RNA sequence: UUAAUA
RNA sequence: GAUCGCUAUAAGAUGCACGAGAGCGAAAGCAUUUCACUCAACUGUGUCCAUUAAUCAAGAACGAAAGUUAGGGGAUCGAAGACGAUCAGAUACCGUCGUAGUCCUAACUAUAAACGAUGUCAACCAAGGAUUGGAUGAAAACCUUGUUCAGAACUUAAAGAGAAAUCUUGAGUUUAUGGACUUCAGGGGGAGUAUGGUCACAAGGCUGAAACUUAAAGGAAU
């Protein structure tokens, strides 16, 4: 670009827009989360971009469907980000 | 004189249509081993649909009938096929859209076996900005399978006579658009041609039921 | 050398295209290179439209039109005045 | 429609 | 009893309009819709290995059309050929007929203006608008928008390069000359010819000079 920004201190917004690899220090866009079951109270921890059917550990209200890039959680499944 | 031996017969279409007489057909008078009622047995009469219904909202459809017997100077016709008018068929082919075509072989309840051709077109949208409106190969097959199954249910359940009168009502084209609109934006859906692959068995009483 | 950047064709990401026949010469030209024009005209000329409408047996029958797509080779497009030879700097205009 | 050469 | 008109048939071939500076493929090439069998690529990934990579004499698959061999098919068109015109002549252009061929199967052939006339891999790289296939937010599959990855392209440049035309997803970063590798060229003819070798049933293909002759031949632009 003709106009140039600092290459050591990129903004929070600028790094978020960039590709997951083309950042200053590459970081994954994925995360680990747990899903409370609709059927029971147990929380099953799983990858954000899981590539298989996600079942509860108790039963199996299947909690997610793998769809080419991110888990398709059911509309009644609530999750939080595991930090 | 060439026309000294010629006779004119009245043409009668079944009761399904508002107009019962469509014209006159010519045939030579009888001879030694040539009976006119025997000769008028494979004549196919083509008439527009804007004449059998006496309304010009049906004008872009040509209907064909064949003669099955001569009942005293009257040729009792039976339905032989339908086809879109040539001007209408070429007037609905837009350039920057996907054309969807299909054909189904359906056996009616009364025994007739017919072939039905359907045409469709991916459409624009109200807020569409990009010029082209194409569909992926997956969406085309989904749409074709829908219009293939939907047209079979409506045609196999009813006899040939009542199915044809159904085609006059826009229920089938309207229902196809309202059921393929969950896959892609379709606007023009027409049944361009209906054939009769195998003529089912008919009876004089059944024909008499078909003619008054 | 290269009079045109696209070599006079419309083929970019492929190696072969099917042939079409010139509507006037009968020549074989590739589908992209052919000069494609569309025509939509009434089946009755502007002089005779009044005559047909006078003595007609139909209530308000609307006269149909004819639609056909004409494809011309380069030689028969230039000769038939379908396209003209343009300026060196006006060749680039695509509108 | 036909129109070769210096 | 033609041309013309309607209705019926059975093979051959073809696949309009949709059809595009759109898609796929190593290239040649690929277009009626259904079902199988495959294959490749893009995107997504806190999955695995840990240098396995790039380019490659010899060597090997695929290689348009024409052509060859043997069956089937033989509709349309049509090298050869036969007529009729035109012309001074016409063995041609125009018209009519028409054999091989055009089509399928098996096996050869291995050549094209096989072209982007631009080798393969890699890094950096000025402003855009649009499009094809994904991922990801917003706005209720389709469509309108933000970001980002991959693909075929397009426009502007007072800049870089070049003999100029022009190139900008390079033909830029080169007398301030060196990122890696392979192939090819040395004025024009003679000539891709002769001979020798080798492949093919054949046509031909691959390798391939010399004698002699000549001050030019050639490229872009006014």
């Amino acid at each position: 670009p003709l106009i140039e920004v600092d290459l050591l201190n990129p903004t929070a917004a600028s790094e978020a827009k960039a590709h997951k690899m083309k950042r200053l220090v590459p970081t994954p866009n994925s995360y680990f989360l747990e899903i409370k079951c609709p059927k029971c109270g147990a929380t099953t921890t799983t990858f954000s971009h899981a590539h298989r059917q996600i079942l509860c550990q108790k039963c199996g209200q299947p909690l997610g469907q793998p769809t080419g890039g991110k888990l398709k959680l059911t509309q009644q499944c609530k999750f939080r980000i595991k930090k | 004189e060439p026309f000294s031996k010629k006779e004119w017969y009245n043409v009668k279409v079944p009761k399904n249509f508002k107009r019962r007489t469509v014209g006159q057909i010519v045939v030579n008078k009888t001879a030694g081993t040539r009976i006119a009622s025997e000769q008028l047995k494979g004549r196919v009469v083509e008439v527009n649909l804007a004449d059998l219904m006496e309304n010009e909202k049906f004008g872009a459809y040509n209907y064909k009938f064949k003669c099955e017997d001569v009942n005293g100077k009257d040729c009792l016709m039976i339905f032989h096929g339908l086809k879109l008018t040539t001007d209408k068929l070429r007037s609905i082919v837009k350039k920057w859209c996907t054309l969807i075509e299909t054909s189904v072989d359906v056996k009616t309840t009364d025994g007739h076996l017919i072939r039905i051709f359907c045409i469709g077109f991916t459409s624009r949208k109200s807020n569409q900005i990009k010029k082209t409106s194409y569909a992926k190969s997956a969406q085309i097959k989904k749409i074709r399978k829908i219009m293939n199954n939907l047209i079979t249910k409506e045609a196999a359940s009813r006899e040939l006579t009542q199915f044809v009168d159904y085609l006059r009502e826009n229920k089938l084209p309207k229902e196809i658009v309202a059921k393929c609109s969950k896959v892609f934006s379709m606007d023009n859906v027409y049944i361009r041609k209906v054939k009769i692959l195998k003529a089912g068995k008919i009876d004089s009483l059944k024909l008499l039921d078909q003619h008054q | 050398t290269s009079k045109r950047r696209n070599n006079g064709r419309s083929k970019k990401g492929r190696g072969h295209t099917q042939n079409v026949r010139c509507s006037h010469c009968g020549r074989c030209v590739p589908k992209d290179k052919a000069i494609k024009r569309y025509q939509i005209k009434n089946i009755v000329e502007a002089a005779a439209v009044r005559d047909i409408s006078d003595n007609s047996a139909l209530t308000k029958y609307k006269l149909p039109k004819t639609y056909m797509k004409l494809e011309y080779c380069v030689s028969c497009g230039i000769h038939g005045r379908v396209v003209r030879v343009r300026s060196r700097t006006d060749r680039r205009n695509r509108l």
